DNA sequence: CTTGACAAAAGTGTTAAATTGTGCTATACTGGGAGCCGTCACGGATGC
DNA sequence: GCATCCGTGAGTCGAGGAAGCACAATTTAACACTTTTGTCAAG
């Protein structure tokens, strides 16, 4: 776990210290390591980017944190909501984990607001996981941006909803190994993470 | 299939000795030393011949001099009259009595051993150089004195085992005197560096060790003490590179080294084709181009019936020959 | 002579210490200070040579004059330092040493041999239990002790010193017993303590003496430095001593005359013993061992009465016999090979053979493995007991090295270490047995020593694996040495790294030929840098060579006349480019290097596709052949403008690809309009005039008079291509316009680009006529049309005018693609207006299935496969809505070209991105209720983004552990059958195989014919075994068979006029080490017939393993083909029939059973109820014919119908998985690794030969041995045929060489060593190891031999 | 073809330091310590 | 016949490099004196 700090840009040193492995003394081993220690659980929503992960043999073993993600003093991922009181979203953010995630109906962060009001009638909303559709009083939390689904290398792609995870997984992986330039400078599309 | 249960559960079927079973069995072994000094007088034999024998007879067949000379040697000692067949008796009890007495002893020098682990030596390895220790103790011990036993086997005991780690605990051996200073030295420095709050300067450590050492020799001592890498030690998290892949040989010459060792020998033999038959020859003969080996004046000049005097001066003529050659094609300078 | 055979034997202690040139006693390797090699060490130069050639440790001698001679002083050989990698030493052991291999290695020989247990010989073995060797009369717990017996450490110890216990008194109290008194079992000694056996009691230590005397109850105190010196009841007379001590002033006395009554012992020894008082001297001593009748003392008046330890004890003046006998009985490997030596393997073949008649058939399994055992040590010479070590061999030192880096560090092997620990606890034993030392502590001693050797074979096998102190890695011991992946023969053997090879990035190189590669100048210096100094020493640029040398060292100091010499240096060679991983055998091609500025390698675009090779930042290897064969070889047969076609399937490999088929099919397709469509005229005159009012397109269809043209039809009419395409240069017309054009004579109706096209063939090819033969114009120019061309091409023209087509298809497809247009834009993903129309009707009946379910007319599992019909066929039509707006509206769109063409993309890529994503699955497998409604044109939300991940990481995690399996496969495949090779034209066989054209279709119920591809992949390239006359064409027996005259005998199948083609197969192929040219069939590369000496077992498993990749793993897919080719009985097998009858079924509500009925026989089985039966009643089902769904077990298949079905179900079900991925595989790759699968037979009846019931062969050999009998009219040896999966075949194999090197290192080498196995060095695993010319491709002595000379020389000689 | 004269240069004999090897310690001590841990497949092996 | 255990196997390139002490025995560094080339004139 004591590894040559990567740093061919900035970001290739900030993505190296947000980096969580399976691997090292007392984790798994990479030929030992089963198909269900490296797929996609529904709790990875906001606390482990579903994207980016090293393709080959350490596909799923290597994980970034998400953006809005933060390890608490027991050492379980939380990740942050808006809590939904009578149909209007408060300013209230809650940190939670993925424990206590399961026992609310907690909407999407694209659910139209009429000023703090859900202006929808049908919510698109996730109950233990599982995408649903519910009314605006049984919505209990909100999610705070899309970005919190994501880590900060593949916040860094503009219309990523139009991309393959396929390539968006080589997409924030390449950004690492962009080499500074003299003459460097910065993209026309961002997406307000630069 | 754990060796040191194996050995803990074998030492543990002999019971322990109590005061009066050890006087007893100590008061036995001297005796039966005394009793074999004087068989030995009588007999005119070498103890050591006689101790081998009442030795061979107590370990019985069991054990792998040809025994027809110990048999013949037990007929002559038997032989003896009553008088002298009495010594005899007590040599055999005193050699039973060292066997029961060493073998009662083996908690005590697991108990030893086990306080130096980790320096370079296995936990077994310890145990039976220490049991080494504890046989000398048992030839030495002196009951008279009335102290115990474990008194004056744990003193053969340590050293016994301190002695094989300064032996065996390092692929290049170095002795026991060279030890001894590492190990002081590494305490110098160990004390230093706990009371500066720094590691100490080789300066330091030589001022600590006292007249005779300055900073030199401790880089020396230092440099003395490194321990050899092993070759096959991985680098990287995947098993499949080791450090005699990086190593390169420098022993045997080079495809290219062989080949212009082959060319200049092919433009020298063409140079001294110009040489007369004779001066080519002195040449190749003082040169070592021959015989492998450079020969002399009057070796060579004994090979041609000639003095040394003249050689010198016709291989001079001979070497200013090529000399004028060479300066008049230059096809020789390259390979210098 | 020239090396032909390699033998593996055991090494006996005698040969042992022959290969050494000195014993190693001291574990020194070098002096610490002057850095030198210790004298009798590990590093000895008096042992292994000399450090420096032809110089003495000493110094003395110098030079080479004094070969072969030793020196005086110091005992070193003068000679050549090379010698210390070959000398070698040993390690005299104090005790023998058992070698793991033949103890571990299941089952152990040493166990069989002996008929010990594998518990039993580790016991013995290390010292836990002993084993008996001479009883000597002894009795155990009443019952007399064996030979052979093992005895624990208590048992041996009661036997050989008998039996005793002490008894410690407490303090103060008086024994009730006196000293020397018989006592029995559970009899009380002292008041509180009882005695556990019967014997002697006898006073230790007592603690009083009462001493009576005559004139008196004195009593004296005994302390533990006190001992008393005499007996109880002895009449001490006045002055004699009583109690001894070390001071003399406290020893005792006695005053007067009086007895001596010894009390207060500190405990009582009972011991079962014979007490014999005497009055003489004694005639024995303590500790001899004695016998009823032998003398004791007194000169015969007093003699033993019973076997034991004698002891005497002179104060109280008797003999005492400690009854126990002089048992042997030895542990350790000084046991073992003791039993070892008194075998006599002639009786015990004998009584083998005699049981081998028992009728248990366990008993005869046992009996056979024990005698195939003796059988290996009766035929190679070797003995038994050679298998423990009396002397251990130590490598050569430069094989182990202690070499000083640059830095002035050592670095070391482990050897080193494991080899120190074996001499420093050999030596110690030797000092402990000099000694004198205790049992226990040799018998320590020797256990260490087993273990240091075991260590030091192999470290880890048996017990903590020894690692060096101060860390947690492993000691390399020698069988980790040359196993393993990365041992000797996978790293050092197999494969190499070699000198004049060189890497770099590849980029693409559009105006190279197909023979060429862009080569970099520095990479093209330095590869042939021997060959460009060798030019530039021709030239004035250097003097000589080392002078070259030096110019080039410096970059600054490099001429411009060293790149004219390089220029001249490589005209006419080729180089070896390689991308790995290496797949097939077209992954290596050689090319002729063009020197390029740069450093980047340039590739060919028409090669990518066989090396599997994108420019996204790949890298290759350039290899430089020396040699005029190394040369010859690459030019010729490893060029790339010579393997055009696949091996696998004989189809285009280097074929037009993804710009070069996008440029081509643009220009080759015609426009459609809609402005007219349809209108009717009556002269064509109407007609135009219509398309100047603008009423009517170009190229609308319509009807002049009755017949349907278009006005280009009508308007341009043009005599010769040349005047179309002027009209096109000119913009009159466009290439995608249809007009009427005067070609070869015919006035054909077809765009200018098509006439083109037509023209661009013609000229490739310079003939006009085959040019038109070979092209098919009414069509646009799509993947598989421009495949037909090149495979035609290569059959009526060759080689060369195929790369020369193929150069030209190239040049002008990558022309037409850059000027035609084709982008991608965000509009060019065209949403349907179905699309929206159908995600309607889907909600109308999803919200119906809901209120249905509400109502309560369908549960949980039928409403979630409802919903999931649902979308999936809703996801179907939007797929059709998706092309059908494309081929009506925007046939030109780029996603649409790019997908008919075969460019790019497949329908289900073109829906996500114009109609909808789809269904996605959850990690459980499960699929989610909701579909991602949205495509990517639209845009995913962050949930279905989310919900997509689980998909794509499912698929990246499958596609890394399906790699490992696929390679792992592959080398498999290529272990089992690298020694197959066409050795010969003919060999003479009559049998075949009936390839059927009708495949028995259930779901109908009748016979239906094949599909082209899989009758093409059985018929193409075979020889007809059988005269076959179709449609009045008469193919005769022994021709190979073309595409043509496959596709007229499925032209034949649908006239019904022919069921299935005999044809010569590798399955039926007679030729010994591999099949004949008549067997195989074509050279697939070159569609002509194999040519001799090509390996073709290589090629097929390459070919079977190389789109390994490509099948679905996720008793499907990869798993499938594993497991076939393993011939693993399967989880869910079938059940099939074992007789042929009639089935009669007797479903009940209790259980389900199948009978099949025959005349006399009744065969029952019990189906499971959720059998899914494909059988029903008043059906005859045959023998092996399966009666449930699921996958047949081989094995019970080949009992039931034997060694021509199990063959025809293995490589059918095989194919099967490769076709419905869509890969085109030939059958004969497959038949060729079923060959070696069905390569053993296990012998059932002896006969009249020496083989053993149940022993397992080769059917060549047993064949061979069952004519030879009859010959001299014998009784044949009776065999039944066996099946094994690749890896046991493979390990079985008669070459220990290529066994060795595959898996099972251990097992391999150490039945090879015990059976003396000669390796004949026949496939080619074994050449390659020993670096000698493989028989195969140029090596094989068909073509090896033949000589090349022109007529003058000819004529000279004659 | 030498013949004496000299001048280093390698060889030999003492000679002492310097290094290296070995024996010896006497109150009484008497059975170790880190292992701790997410695959799955086959073949085989006595055992029962 | 059947769990249970033991053993063996699981893609390729690349790039990363913790006593001291005394005393004896043995080896080694320095000189000092010969014996042997090497190099001169003399011929
Ligand atoms: C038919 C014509 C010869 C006319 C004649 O000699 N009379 C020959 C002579 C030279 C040939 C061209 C060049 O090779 C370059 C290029 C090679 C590609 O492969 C295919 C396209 C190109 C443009 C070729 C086309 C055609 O093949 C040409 C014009
Ligand atoms: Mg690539
Ligand atoms: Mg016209
Ligand atoms: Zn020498
Ligand atoms: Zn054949």
């Amino acid at each position: 776990l004591s590894q040559f700090k990567d740093e061919t840009n900035p970001l290739s040193s900030l993505r190296h210290k947000r980096r969580i492995s399976a691997l090292g003394p007392g984790g798994l081993t990479r030929e030992r390591a089963g198909f269900d220690v490296r797929d996609v659980h529904r709790t990875h929503y906001g606390r482990i980017c579903p994207v980016e992960t090293p393709e080959g043999a350490n596909i799923g073993l290597i994980t970034s944190l998400a953006a809005y993600a933060r390890v608490d003093e027991l050492g379980f991922i939380r990740t942050p909501y808006r809590r939904v009181v009578g149909g209007v979203v408060t300013d209230e953010v809650v940190y939670m984990t993925a424990t206590e995630e399961d026992r609310y109906t907690i909407a999407q962060a694209n659910t139209p607001l009429e000023g703090n009001r859900i202006a929808a009638e049908r919510v698109v909303a996730r109950r233990k996981g599982e995408p649903v559709i519910v009314s605006p009083e049984e919505v209990e939390f909100m999610d705070v941006s899309p970005k919190q689904v994501f880590s900060v290398n593949t916040n860094l792609i503009p219309f990523l909803e139009h991309d393959d995870a396929n390539r968006a997984l080589m997409g924030s992986n390449m950004q690492t190994q962009a080499v500074p330039l003299i003459r460097a400078q910065a993209p026309v599309v961002m997406t307000g993470l630069e | 299939s754990d060796p040191v249960r194996q050995y803990l559960h074998e030492i543990g079927q002999v019971p322990l000795l109590t005061l009066e079973e050890e006087v007893e069995l100590a008061r036995k072994v001297e005796e039966g030393m005394e009793a074999i000094k004087k068989l030995s007088e009588i007999t005119g034999l070498d103890p050591d011949l006689i101790r081998e024998v009442v030795r061979a007879k107590i370990l019985g067949s069991a054990r792998v001099l040809d025994p027809k000379t110990v048999e013949e040697i037990d007929q002559k000692l038997k032989s003896l009259p009553k008088e002298h067949k009495r010594y005899l008796h007590i040599a055999r009890e005193g050699e039973a009595a060292r066997q029961h007495l060493i073998e009662a002893n083996l908690r005590l020098v697991v108990s030893i051993a086990k306080k130096y682990t980790g320096r370079g030596l296995s936990f077994l390895d310890l145990i039976q150089e220490g049991n080494q220790g504890l046989i000398r103790a048992v030839e030495k011990f002196e009951y008279k004195r009335r102290f115990k036993f474990s008194t004056y086997a744990t003193w053969w005991i340590r050293q016994a085992i301190n002695r094989a780690i300064a032996d065996q605990a390092r692929t290049i051996r170095i002795p026991v005197h060279m030890v001894e200073t590492i190990n002081k030295l590494s305490r110098t420095a160990r004390q230093l560096q706990q009371e500066l709050g720094r590691e100490p300067t080789y300066e330091e450590i030589a001022e600590a060790m006292g007249p005779g050492w300055d900073a030199k020799r401790v880089e020396e001592t230092l440099k003395i003490a490194q321990e050899p890498v092993s070759l096959e030690t991985p680098i990287g998290d995947e098993k499949d590179s080791f450090y005699g892949d990086f190593i390169p040989d420098e022993h045997l010459p080079s495809p290219v080294d062989a080949a212009t060792q082959s060319l200049l020998s092919e433009e020298l033999e063409k140079a001294l084709s110009k040489l007369s038959e004779r001066e080519a020859m002195v040449l190749k003969l003082r040169k070592g181009l021959i015989d492998g080996r450079e020969h002399t004046l009057e070796e060579v000049g004994a090979f041609f019936g000639v003095t040394r005097e003249r050689i010198r001066q016709i291989e001079n003529k001979a070497l200013r020959k090529l000399k004028y050659h060479e300066s008049r094609t230059r096809k020789l300078r390259d390979f210098l | 002579k020239e090396v032909r055979k390699v033998r593996i034997a055991l090494a006996s202690p005698e040969k042992i210490r022959s290969w050494s040139y000195g014993e190693v006693e001291k574990p020194e390797t070098i002096n610490y200070r002057t850095l030198k090699p210790e004298r009798d060490g590990l590093f000895d130069e008096r042992i292994f040579g000399p450090i420096k050639d032809y110089e003495c440790a000493c110094g003395k001698y110098k030079r080479q004059r004094f070969e072969g001679k030793v020196c005086e002083r110091c005992g070193v050989e003068v000679t050549k330092s090379i010698v210390r990698r070959y000398r070698m030493g040993h390690i005299e052991l104090a005790t023998p040493a058992a070698h793991i291999w033949f103890v571990k290695d299941v089952p152990s020989k040493i166990g069989t041999l002996l008929d010990l247990s594998a518990t039993e010989l580790e016991q013995v073995l290390y010292f836990s239990k002993y084993i008996v060797l001479d009883p000597k009369g002894a009795i155990l717990n009443g019952v007399p002790v064996e030979k052979r017996q093992l005895l624990t450490d208590e048992e041996y110890r009661e036997l050989r010193y008998g039996k005793q216990e002490t008894y410690p008194l407490p303090p103060g109290v008086d024994a009730l017993v006196k000293d020397g008194e018989e006592v029995v079992k559970g009899q009380e000694l002292a008041p509180g303590v009882v005695s556990r056996l019967d014997g002697v009691a006898l006073y230790r230590f007592p603690r009083r003496v009462r001493v009576e005397y005559v004139k008196e109850p004195k009593d004296y105190r005994v302390q533990p430095h006190m001992n008393v010196v005499v007996p109880e009841g002895a009449r001490v007379e006045a002055g004699d001593k009583i109690v001894a001590a070390i001071d003399p002033e406290e020893e005792v006395i006695a005053e007067a005359e009086g007895v001596v009554h010894l009390h207060e012992p500190a405990s009582i020894l009972v011991v079962k013993a014979r007490v014999y008082p005497f009055e003489d001297d004694v005639e024995v001593s303590t500790g001899d061992r004695v016998a009823p009748g032998d003398v004791l003392a007194d000169g015969g008046k007093v003699k033993s009465d019973v076997y034991g330890r004698v002891e005497v004890d002179l104060v109280r003046n008797v003999v005492r016999v400690v009854e126990s006998y002089d048992i042997d009985a030895r542990m350790g490997a000084e046991a073992i090979q003791q039993l070892l030596k008194e075998l006599d393997l002639e009786a015990l073949e004998k009584e083998l053979l005699e049981e081998m008649k028992h009728p248990s058939r366990a008993r005869r399994a046992k009996a056979r493995k024990r005698l195939e055992v003796v059988r290996a040590f009766l035929d190679s010479g070797n003995r038994p007991e050679w298998m423990i070590l009396e002397a251990v061999p130590v490598l050569p030192p430069d094989l182990r090295p202690m070499v000083q880096v640059d830095g002035g560090r050592f670095a070391t092997s482990d050897l080193n270490d494991l080899y120190r620990r074996l001499i420093n606890r050999n030596n110690r034993l030797k000092k402990l047995l000099a000694q004198g030392a205790p049992e226990i502590i040799i018998r320590n001693e020797k256990r260490m020593l087993q273990e240091a050797v075991d260590a030091l074979l192999d470290n880890g096998r048996r017990g903590a694996p020894v690692t060096n102190p101060g860390s947690d890695r492993p000691l390399r011991s020698l069988t980790d040495i040359l196993s393993g992946k990365q041992g000797r023969f996978r790293q050092n053997l197999l494969g190499k790294r070699v000198d004049y090879s060189g890497r770099s990035v590849i980029v693409v190189g559009p105006q190279l030929k197909l023979h060429q590669c862009g080569l970099p100048k520095r990479m093209a210096l330095e590869l042939f840098k021997p060959f460009l100094l060798k030019k530039m020493e021709e030239k004035g640029i250097a003097p000589n060579v080392k002078a070259a040398r030096r110019m080039l060292e410096r970059q600054r100091d490099i001429k411009d006349e060293v790149w004219d010499a390089l220029e001249e240096v490589i005209h006419g060679k080729v180089v070896l480019l390689n991308r790995a991983p290496t797949l097939h055998r077209l992954g290596i091609q050689a090319f002729q290097p063009v020197l390029v500025e740069g450093q980047s390698i340039q590739l060919h675009p028409l090669v990518c596709e066989a090396f599997n090779a994108d420019f996204d930042g790949d890298q290759m290897a350039v290899h430089v052949p020396l040699s005029s064969f190394a040369q010859a070889e690459a030019r010729i047969q490893m060029l790339s403008a010579h393997n055009l076609l696949s091996p696998a399937s004989g189809e285009p490999l280097a074929k037009p690809s993804r710009d070069i088929i996008l440029g081509l099919y643009y220009i080759t397709q015609v426009r459609k309009e809609k402005k007219g469509a349809g209108l009717e005229f009556a002269t064509p005159e109407e007609a135009l005039a219509a398309h100047e009012r603008g009423e009517v397109a170009l190229n609308a269809p319509i009807k002049v008079a009755g017949r349907e043209t278009s006005v280009g039809r009508l308007k341009y009419v043009f005599a010769n291509p040349d005047e179309a395409l002027l009209a096109v240069a000119h913009g009159i017309v466009d290439l995608q316009d249809v007009v009427t054009v005067r070609y070869m004579g015919k006035r054909l109706e077809t765009s200018p680009g098509r006439i083109l096209f037509a023209r661009i063939v013609a000229e490739a090819v310079e003939d006009e006529k085959v040019a038109w033969e070979l092209i098919q114009l009414d069509v646009p120019q799509e993947k598989n049309s421009l495949k037909d061309l090149v495979y035609q091409a290569f059959l009526r023209l060759g080689m060369e005018k195929t790369a020369r087509l193929l150069d030209a298809l190239k040049y002008y497809g990558f022309t037409f693609s850059t000027t035609s247009g084709i982008t991608i834009g965000i509009d060019d993903a065209v949403i349907p207006e179905e699309k929206k129309q159908y995600l309607e009707e889907a909600d109308r009946k999803l919200l119906q299935i809901e209120q249905a379910y509400e109502m309560g007319f369908l549960t949980d599992r039928e409403r979630y496969d409802q919903i999931l019909q649902l979308w999936t066929e809703t996801t179907e039509k939007v797929t059709q809505a998706v092309f059908k707006n494309f081929e009506e509206n925007y046939p030109f769109n780029p996603l649409y070209v790019m997908a008919q063409s075969g460019a790019r993309g497949n329908p289900q890529q073109i829906r996500q991105l114009c109609g909808l994503r789809g269904l996605m699955q959850k990690p459980s497998g499960e699929t989610f209720e909701v579909p991602v409604r949205s495509s990517f044109r639209e845009g995913l939300t962050v949930l279905e983004y989310f919900i997509s991940s689980h998909g794509a990481r499912k698929g990246g995690a499958d596609t890394a552990l399906r790699t490992a399996d696929s390679g792992y496969l592959t080398r498999k495949l290529v272990d089992v059958t690298h020694e197959i090779v066409v050795r010969e034209a003919d060999c003479g066989t009559t049998n075949y195989i009936s390839v059927p054209l009708f495949q028995p279709d259930e779901v109908t119920r009748s016979l239906r014919l094949r599909k082209r591809a899989d009758i093409e992949a059985g018929l193409y390239g075979r020889v007809l075994a059988r005269e076959v006359e179709v449609l009045g064409v008469r193919l005769e027996e022994g021709r190979y068979l073309s595409m043509d005259d496959v596709h007229l005998l499925i032209k034949a199948a649908e006239a019904g006029e022919i069921q299935e083609v005999p044809v010569r197969s590798p399955l039926t192929c007679q030729t010994r080490y591999g099949v004949c040219q008549k067997c195989y069939g074509y050279d697939l590369s070159m569609a002509r017939p194999v040519s001799i000496g090509e390996a073709v077992g290589i090629v097929a498993a390459q070919s079977i393993g190389e789109p390994g990749t490509q099948l679905t793993m996720r008793t499907q897919g990869l798993p499938r083909v594993i497991e076939l080719f393993e011939a693993r009985r399967p989880k869910a097998k079938a059940v099939i029939s074992e007789i042929d009858g009639v089935v009669r079924i007797e479903e009940t509500e209790e259980k389900l059973s199948v009978f099949v009925e025959s005349e006399g026989f009744s065969k029952e089985y019990k189906l499971p109820k959720e059998a899914r039966l494909l059988v029903k009643d008043g059906d005859y089902v045959e023998a092996g014919q399966p009666l449930t769904r699921g996958a047949i077990d081989p094995h019970q298949l080949l009992e039931a119908k034997g060694p021509e079905a199990v063959e025809r179900y293995l490589v059918e079900e095989i194919q099967k998985v490769y076709r419905a991925q869509g890969v085109k595989l030939h059958d004969k790759h497959i038949e060729i690794v079923v060959r070696q699968m069905m390569k053993y037979v296990e012998v059932t009846d002896p006969g009249d030969s020496r083989l053993l019931e149940g022993q397992v062969l080769e059917k060549w050999d047993v064949e061979a041995l069952n004519e030879r009998l009859i010959a001299e009219g014998k009784t044949p040896v009776a065999w039944k045929p066996l099946l094994m999966g690749v890896t046991k075949s493979a390990l079985s194999t008669k070459s220990w060489l290529s066994a060795a090197s595959f898996q099972n290192t251990t097992h391999v080498l150490t039945e090879a060593a015990i059976a003396g196995k000669k390796d004949e060095l026949i496939g080619l695993k074994e050449n390659v190891i020993l670096g000698r010319l493989i028989p195969a491709g140029t090596g094989s002595d068909f073509v090896r031999f033949t000589q090349v000379v022109d007529q003058k020389t000819l004529k000279a000689i004659e």
